[PDB]
């Protein structure tokens, strides 16, 4: 999980950086500078996690490719609304025990923190109005409210 | 808490009477979603039970339903007792405005009952249609024989071993029945009728011909002494049909029961099976529904009307507006089948406020043409005051709703006091009449009906809801046709709802509403199939028929025809 | 162990997992990659419930139920609400890459991922990105390959691989782009590639054969029925539409083929559909044929039968007992014949000797898989009784099995077991001709003529028990090998000894029979299994009759002036030259037939008899199982104008004419009485299935499901006026869905699987006592014999060594899964699976002849000099030469027979 | 004068054709099952590149009830209620409509529907990944992780 500036005091343990809502992992810390947005962070760790998927399990195989492209939409700035709330759903739904190995949890983990910490940019990728149907000529739509 | 929730109503006050009365020991409380308590006697306490309900001090009233079921191939009878066939009594308290039904288990060895025509006399031709269609005998029945099928029918059709489908054509037997008609008359015995004192000298046998039915008449010169309705002439196997058709599929022959009130007749089975899908419609589908229900039931009462105007000897284009009405809205005019298991079958036509906005606007001057030529026309008047007139006592006795019960002055309409689809919502006012139910306050009261159903239609015009016309349900059938020809899981939804067909969990479910004639009810088994288990439709024109003996005793032949006009009745709802 | 399951107590199995225990209690979880026979793997993650530490927990853990075992004091919730969001989500997950295709999909109405599409409730696509894409491949003629459809549960190559050891199917790719399929275009090879179509969950792999004319399962006409295409009996439900079989579906039986066919049974019924066939009576008069109705082709023969001296009938055991019987009692005990030959006949007597008179346990097809070692003498089990060999491998991988059991790895959890035992498998030691397709998993294959296996079968039990007789001349290196089978089958708990009578060799039988004798009397739990080679040759073999060379004595000499043929081409049985000469010395030939043979020609009289799916019947197992099988669909439906009778109501009715001149149209149980009271060794078959009189509550059991569509209109171009439902005096089953198919109805026989909500072959779960295992009220079908007390005797006659004597050449058997078999060689699919004509010869004897690999080489058999192009088998021994035995000219008579002036042609 | 019918008019059954010519329906037998009265029968047949039609189409229009049901269950919308109503005839035979009497030379109520243009299933002049929402068919030995 990412972690903030407030957090930068804690001592690299396992319990500490796991009661911060993270994990020390490899110890191997990254630094994420003002210059980045994180859309894009974790739409590149979506994409790296979504292609290292070995395809055996359901959630991981095919829920890690539409955060990609959920991540891809918000990038472009072609985000609908409901698309954070699906990520949300992803991330809760990808958890430890729901998928085979412990892949998806990790790789669920940033995106989980991102929109924890900075959900501006998140919210700032949507920018159409939610459409998946088209208009079928002779049919009159169902409008849901 | 939704409204279709299973409940098995423990708070209910007359399940701690009965508990009080009986013992805790003496029934079974089954739980269900037909909104009514359930419970289940032993045989041997029947009577008993039937007596203590109809001495509490809000009684129970009126014998609303009675009839039986095949529970052999009943898969999911959990918390149920051991039965191979059981008979179900409907009982509605007004004071109380509660019902409750009480099951009586049998086996299959022992199929008798204590006979119900002593508490309530409309339990005579319920009985007979359970002895028919079940070979459930009630014991201490003056006259046991057959009411749908004729007397030399083998089997009972509504047993589930009994094969749905058409056998072959007989020539033979067609003649033998054309030779039994021939000397029907020549070998009249009155004592397979129930009739008494056969040819005094005096008493003249006639048979006589809203649907076609015979009826024997026992004259006393002009006087009517006795008389027996022979119904079945008419009967279509609905029920039967219920169990061969799919959820989706059986909505059709909603529409043909009851072929004057249309969506009105689908209404019912519609909202009983949301009941067991557990669907709560959106409010823009109650109104649909609602408006639907109202033209038709405007369209219904014209052609009443205007049949007991001709028929006293004191009309088209009304009913043609309407038609032409529900065929835009619909594509049909008679058999709209037109709702759907969470919804509607499309969204209202673009145009539709147009054509209601002239329907409406030219309506009011057509109903002062009614009233001036019902209400003050002096032959109309002397003609139907005081004819077939029953009080509060005769129509609570045999099951008399709609016009009739509100004639004898018990405020009882569904629409009031047992809201459905969003009925609550409209203001629109129920007329009732004095203590006496004649022709006259029949007619009446359906012009008022009449009106009031035209304010619900204003109503509905003036604010109809924007939004979906199917619920979100995943058991709404068919989903919606746009999401179903573009996405996948729609897709699968709609290839295995129109095919195998919906799979409603299986209960009970039960609704009631206020339809052109009276109370129409479907109460609806689901064994958790895609079929119905049972499907029992109540109908108001069956009890109607029924109460002709108790009101034209002492009257003359024309006054029969006066009354047989004023009941507003067809002949496919007495027998479907 | 006790369970609690949304609050509710149950009692189950403790060493099952939750899922199998939560579906043999009746709830429902959905799930994909689970199957009953795989195991659990834990891939699809569909099968999510809520797993709580106590009764006094709230909080709760999503866990998988087909992997979590259903221990004593477990507490489970399936409604519970976040487990039924992720369940949906599973399947919204699965559906955001599935193909719009259910309108033109094989799979529709009869899919499994649709039924939990619709069990989580999710009906709202919210997915708005792009579908994956998949190119197709081509599987051959029996297998449709769609893999837009794939939902990567890996079913597919988990049976194929892990269960069925097929080699050429795999997964491919990575992450999402993960494949299922043939590393390239080509056939199939497995004999048991079939049964994906139903283990497959989508529309991927679908029913080739099935698709060329396809409808949907609601429109299927079902009925319970064994197949006739091999003796192993694995009980089938054909399925009909507008008056043509359409397709053969696996019907579960616990006891036999579970859930699995082979490809010649599931795809080899299109001679039903063969536009030849009989349909209605046809006499020969000069050369003139007049078609007749019923009633006067029975005078008809009726007269001719009378005036006849000597009346005599041959058999088949293609025919059913009924069919076989009524034969027997129009033309009497003394002159029935059973349609085989001699040698055909010593060997299914002496098979049937050793099942009900060795005192050894035959098992059934599914206990198969129990055994501990397997010794299979003479059989390609693979190409004559493939259900058996399947069964053989699941009794190999048994090893792997305890090994896990010893580790405490419970016996759902496969992938563990196949880690724990690698390679580890039960000893095989197969024996034939040439090699076979259970050498991959064979410990042993001995190739060797059929001398040399009876040989190597009478040594095994001479090492095994010092009473049997020896075996002299044998070989240092092949003794090692004796020793190292009677380590393996001496150190066995359950040995299993497998034979048959297609090697066309006693000795090999009899061979088989002296080594399980000697393990019997060293106190093993020794089975023996006799694969015969039809559907009903145990049965005919248990009737008896003469042989068809004496029948064509009585016809030569003259003795006999009629014979009646019944279901018999006569020509796989005895050369076609003196089949053909007798019946044209014989003044009245005539043929009861559902299929146009060759010696229809000849035929005075030819009655259009009905195949399995226009009759009822009764065949008998390999293993002694007495199974019935109803009739599909009234043949007179659809064409008035057909008279296709059962060939019993056609014997029985011609007997009456015969005897009292009126004809006499009976009832199927009247006849199962006559043979129960005239064969007391055929009495079990009154218990195989109830008597046209039984009802469900007084209901009939329904063919068609309760949707079936069209019944106002699949007949309207011929007449507006629906027809009568046609009747079924002969069963408890009617012609319609005015019926019962109650997954908890009280029966045996269940036509087709279907329950609200599971509309897949996964609908065979509601109708089990515990799901993989039993039928709920049992399966059907009987044993006729039980186990003898005291067995046969040593078989002394050990024969010989082979010694390739020159001019003459040994026909070696060899027989083909596709061809051999006469109805299904005949099916118009499988022309194209069929191997081409090709005689098989040692490189030595090649080499000797000048004749290199393709060249056609001729040769006379019984004066009929034939030709076929030369492949050379290295497996093969010198001074034999391999024939297919069953395909055209190649009559099954001719394994053992030996052959004169093969040559280059 | 003629008698105005609403568009919606439930009358005589026809069977349309997409867009670009071809017959809308690929005999997917929904109609059959879901006619109540079981008037419809209809047989699949495929051509050589894949597509599925009907090879024979009948309805019992005797029987026939015209209630809307197989138009409403038909996912292509091949079957269609017109507003005609005059279709009384002499004999009862004639009143068998095969499909020479139902498919009509045009879209009819609803004027661009191509269930095929949806179908994953590959027919001439749309291979794989040329449906509506489809990406090419990635081959399983492309170099890309
Ligand atoms: S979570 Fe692990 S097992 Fe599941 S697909 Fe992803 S990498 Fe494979
Ligand atoms: S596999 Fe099933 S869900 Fe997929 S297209 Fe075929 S029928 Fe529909
Ligand atoms: S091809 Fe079928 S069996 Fe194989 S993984 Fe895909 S859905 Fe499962
Ligand atoms: S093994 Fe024999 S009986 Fe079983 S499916 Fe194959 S051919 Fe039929
Ligand atoms: S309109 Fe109704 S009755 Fe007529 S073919 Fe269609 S589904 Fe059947
Ligand atoms: S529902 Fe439509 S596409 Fe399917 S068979 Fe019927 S007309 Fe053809
Ligand atoms: S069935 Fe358990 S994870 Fe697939
Ligand atoms: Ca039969």
């Amino acid at each position: 999980d990412f972690l903030t500036e407030a957090h930068l005091d804690l001592p690299m343990e396992f319990e500490s950086i796991g009661k911060a809502g993270s994990r020390l992992g490899t110890a191997l810390a990254m630094a994420v500078d003002h210059e980045i947005n994180m859309v894009s962070l974790v739409r590149n760790l979506e994409e790296f996690f979504a292609r290292e998927s070995c395809g055996w399990c359901t959630p991981c195989r095919d829920g890690l490719p539409w955060s990609v492209k959920i991540l891809r939409a918000l990038e472009r700035g072609e985000g609908q609304p409901g698309d954070i709330e699906t990520l949300e759903q992803l991330c809760r739904f990808l958890g430890p025990g729901k998928t085979f190995c412990a892949h998806a949890p990790g790789a669920v983990e940033p995106l989980q923190s991102a929109i924890k910490y900075f959900r501006e940019e998140f919210e700032a990728g949507i920018k159409q109005p939610f459409s998946n149907t088209h208009l079928i000529n002779g049919i009159q739509p169902n409008l849901l409210k | 808490e939704p409204a279709w929730q299973t409940r098995d109503h423990l708070d209910d006050p007359v399940i701690g009477e009965l508990r009080n009365r009986f013992g805790p020991d003496a029934f079974t409380v089954q739980a269900t979603r037909t909104g009514v308590p359930v419970v289940w006697i032993k045989r041997e306490q029947l009577l008993e039970v039937g007596d203590f309900l109809k001495k509490l001090p809000k009684p129970y009233v009126m014998l609303f339903d009675l009839h039986g079921m095949d529970e052999r191939l009943r898969t999911h009878r959990e918390g149920l007792p051991a039965a191979d066939f059981s008979v179900f009594y409907h009982l509605i308290s007004i004071d109380r405005n509660r019902d409750i039904m009480l099951k009586v288990a049998l086996a299959e060895n022992d199929l008798h009952v204590p006979t119900f025509t002593k508490l309530f006399p409309n339990a005579n031709w319920y009985e007979r249609e359970t002895w028919d269609l079940f070979g459930i005998t009630f014991d201490g029945h003056p006259n046991l024989r057959r009411i749908m099928m004729p007397q030399t029918w083998k089997g009972h059709p509504l047993r589930k071993d009994y094969p749905a489908r058409a056998t072959e054509f007989s020539p033979f037997e067609l003649t033998k029945a054309k030779q039994d008609l021939e000397m029907e008359a020549l070998t009249f015995k009155p004592e397979e009728w129930g009739m008494k004192r056969g040819t005094n000298e005096d008493f003249m046998f006639l048979n006589l011909g809203h649907g076609a039915f015979r009826i024997v008449l026992q004259l006393d010169g002009e006087e009517i002494v006795d008389c027996v309705p022979d119904i079945g002439y008419h009967h279509r196997g609905a029920e039967k049909m219920g169990e061969r058709q799919s959820w989706h599929s059986y909505i059709p022959y909603t529409d043909r029961i009851e072929y004057l009130g249309g969506c009105v007749n689908e209404m019912p089975y519609v909202l009983a099976v949301e009941k067991l899908a557990g669907i709560t419609v959106p409010d823009r589908v109650n109104v649909i529904r609602v408006m639907l229900s109202e033209l038709f039931r405007i369209n219904s009462h014209l052609l009443y009307i205007s049949t007991f105007i001709q028929d006293v000897g004191a009309a088209f284009t009304d009913r043609q507006k309407i038609y032409d009405l529900v065929e835009a809205i619909t594509g049909f005019r008679m058999h709209p089948a037109w709702f759907r298991i969470g919804g509607v079958a499309h969204d209202l036509p673009r145009g539709w406020d147009r054509l209601l906005r002239e329907f409406l606007d030219w309506m009011p001057k057509r109903l002062a043409s009614y009233e001036k030529a019902a209400l003050q026309n002096t032959i109309l008047k002397g003609r139907s005051q005081g004819v077939a007139a029953y009080g509060a006592k005769e129509a609570l006795e045999w099951g008399t709703t709609g016009a009739g019960l509100r004639a004898t002055g018990i405020d009882f309409d569904v629409r009031k006091a047992r809201p459905y689809s969003g009925y609550e919502n409209f203001d629109f006012e129920i007329p009732v009449g004095g203590g006496v139910s004649d022709c006259y306050t029949r007619v009446m009261l359906k012009v008022e009906e009449l009106r009031q159903s035209l304010r619900i239609l204003e109503q509905c015009l003036n604010n109809m809801p924007e939004g979906p016309f199917k619920a979100d349900h995943p058991l709404t059938t068919p989903p919606p046709k746009e999401r179903t020809l573009q996405h996948i899981e729609t897709l699968i939804t709609h290839f295995l709802q129109v095919s195998w067909g919906p799979v409603m969990p299986a209960n009970e479910s039960f609704q009631m509403i206020e339809a052109t004639k009276g109370i129409n009810s479907y109460y609806l088994t689901s064994d958790g199939s895609t079929m119905s288990y049972r499907t029992r439709v109540r109908t108001p024109s069956f009890a109607h028929l029924q109460q002709i003996p108790a009101a034209i005793r002492g009257s003359l032949v024309s006054d029969l025809i006066v009354y047989l006009g004023s009941i507003d009745f067809v002949m496919s709802d007495v027998d479907r | 162990a006790t369970i609690h399951v949304d609050g509710k107590e149950y009692e189950v199995n403790g060493a099952d997992n939750l899922l199998e225990a939560c579906l043999s209690l009746g709830l429902d979880i959905p799930y994909f990659c689970w199957h009953p026979a795989l195991g659990s793997v834990g891939a699809c993650r569909q099968c999510a419930v809520k797993q709580y530490q106590n009764a006094e927990d709230t909080r709760g853990r999503l866990v998988m139920s087909c992997m979590t075992p259903a221990s004593d004091g477990t507490f489970i919730s399936i409604d519970d609400e976040e487990a039924k969001q992720f369940r949906e989500s599973v399947v919204e997950w699965l559906m955001t890459n599935h193909p719009h295709d259910c309108p033109v999909c094989e799979e529709g109405g009869n899919c499994h991922l649709q039924d939990m599409t619709v069990m989580t409730g999710h009906s709202f696509r919210r997915y708005r990105f792009t579908k994956r894409t998949h190119r197709n491949q081509d599987l051959g003629p029996f297998i449709s390959h769609e893999m837009n459809r794939c939902i990567a549960c890996y079913r597919c190559v988990r049976y194929y691989k892990d269960y069925a050891d097929g080699t050429d199917l795999g997964v491919y790719g990575a992450h999402d782009n993960v494949y299922f399929g043939r590393p390239e275009d080509g056939t199939l090879e497995s004999e048991f590639s079939g049964n994906l179509v139903e283990i497959c969950p989508t529309g991927v792999f679908t029913d080739k054969t099935h698709s060329e004319r396809y409808n949907r399962k609601w429109d299927m006409q079902f009925a319970p029925s064994i197949c006739q295409q091999c003796s192993i009996g694995c009980n089938i439900s054909p399925g009909e539409r507008y008056g043509e079989l359409r397709r053969i579906e696996n019907r579960y039986n616990g006891t036999v083929n579970h859930y699995f066919l082979c490809d010649r049974g599931r795809f080899g019924y299109g001679y039903v559909n063969l536009k030849d066939r009989p349909r209605q009576p046809v006499q020969r008069r000069g050369d003139d044929f007049i078609t007749l109705n019923a009633e006067q082709a029975m005078q008809g023969a009726a007269d001719i039968l009378r005036q006849s001296k000597k009346v005599i009938g041959i058999g088949s055991p293609r025919a059913s007992v009924e069919s076989n019987f009524a034969l027997r009692e129009l033309v009497g005990e003394e002159n029935f014949y059973t349609g085989i030959a001699h040698g055909e006949q010593e060997r299914l007597q002496l098979a049937l000797k050793v099942l009900r008179e060795g005192g050894i346990y035959t098992p059934a097809l599914r206990e198969i898989e129990s055994y501990d070692a397997v010794l299979v003498l003479g059989e390609d089990v693979t190409q004559t009784g493939a259900r058996v060999a399947l069964a053989v491998r699941q009794a190999v991988k048994g090893k792997a099995r305890e090994m896990a059991a010893a580790q405490k790895v419970a016996d759902w959890q496969i992938a563990a077991i196949l880690n724990i035992g690698q390679r580890a498998k039960h000893p095989l030691f197969v024996t034939n001709v040439d090699d076979t397709r259970l050498d991959d998993i064979a410990a042993w294959t001995y190739r060797a003529p059929v001398e040399d296996q009876a040989r190597l079968g009478f040594a095994i039990a001479h090492a095994l028990d010092n009473s049997a007789p020896a075996v002299d001349g044998i070989e240092p290196e092949l003794q090692s090998k004796i020793d190292v089978i009677v380590q393996a089958l001496a150190g066995a708990k359950k040995p299993l000894i497998i034979s048959g009578t297609n090697a066309g060799s006693l000795e090999v039988i009899q061979a088989a029979a002296n080594v399980a004798k000697a393990l019997k009397g060293r106190g093993a739990d020794v089975g023996i299994t006799m694969i015969a080679r039809s559907v009903n040759s145990m049965g005919l073999g248990i009737m008896g009759g003469g042989s068809l060379e004496e029948a064509l004595t009585e016809l030569e000499t003259g003795r006999a002036d009629a014979v009646v043929v019944l279901e018999n081409d006569l020509h796989r049985h005895a050369s076609a030259i003196r089949v053909n000469a007798a019946l044209a010395k014989a003044p009245l030939v005539m043929v009861v037939d559902h299929q146009r043979t060759a010696i229809m020609e000849n035929a005075h009289l030819v009655l259009s008899a009905a195949s399995f799916a226009e009759s009822d019947g009764t065949v008998i197992n390999n293993e002694g199982r007495a199974q019935r099988f109803f009739q599909v669909y009234d043949p007179a439906y659809y064409d008035s104008k057909t008279v296709m009778l059962e060939s019993w109501r056609w014997l029985h009715s011609l007997h009456s004419t015969l005897l009292s001149r009126e004809v006499d149209w009976t009832q199927l149980d009247h006849v199962i009485d006559a043979v129960v009271a005239k064969i007391p060794e055929l009495a079990g078959i009154k218990d195989a299935a109830p008597d046209a009189t039984f009802r469900i509550r007084g209901q009939k059991l329904a063919r068609e499901p309760h949707r079936y569509s069209g019944r106002t209109a699949m007949r309207a171009n011929i007449s507006v006026h629906e027809p009568r439902q046609p009747q079924d005096i002969d069963t408890m089953f009617t012609f319609s869905m005015e019926g019962n198919n109650q997954p908890t109805a009280h029966r045996s026989q269940v036509p087709f699987a279907w329950a609200p909500g599971w509309n897949s072959p996964q609908a065979w779960n509601k109708f089990q006592d515990e799901v993989g295992g039993k039928l709920r009220f049992g399966d059907p079908g009987v044993r006729l014999f039980e186990t003898s007390e005291n067995g046969l005797d040593y078989f002394t006659s050990v024969p010989a060594r082979f010694q390739p004597q020159d001019g003459k050449w040994r026909i070696a058997p060899y027989y083909h899964l596709f061809g051999s078999d006469e109805l299904s060689q005949r099916a118009p699919v499988f022309q194209s699976r069929m191997p081409q004509p090709y005689i098989k010869l040692n490189p030595a004897d090649a080499a000797k002849l000048g004749v290199n690999a393709g060249t056609r080489v001729s040769f006379s058999y019984d004066g009929n000099t034939v030709t076929l192009p030369v492949e050379i088998a290295e497996g093969l021994t010198a001074g034999q030469v391999g024939l297919p035995m069953g395909m055209s000219g190649i009559a099954p008579v001719l394994a053992g027979a030996h052959l004169e002036d093969l040559k280059e042609a | 004068e003629p008698v105005y019918l609403p568009p919606r008019y439930r009358g005589r059954i026809v069977l349309t054709r997409d867009p670009d010519g071809e017959e809308r329906c690929v005999a997917c037998n929904l109609c059959a099952v879901a006619c109540p009265v079981g008037c419809i029968s209809l047989q699949k047949a495929e051509t050589k590149d894949g597509r599925w039609y009907p090879e024979f189409f009948r309805i019992n229009f005797s029987r026939c009830i015209f209630c809307g049901l197989c138009e409403e269950a038909c996912p292509t919308t091949a079957i269609q209620l017109t507003p005609d109503f005059e279709m009384g005839e002499y004999k009862r035979q004639d009143l068998v409509y095969e499909k020479e009497d139902l498919l009509i030379s045009g879209p009819g109520k609803y004027p661009e529907y191509n269930f095929y243009r949806m179908a994953g299933m590959a027919i001439d002049g749309k291979d794989k990944g040329e449906a509506e929402n489809e990406a090419k068919p990635i081959d399983v030995k492309s170099l890309l992780p």
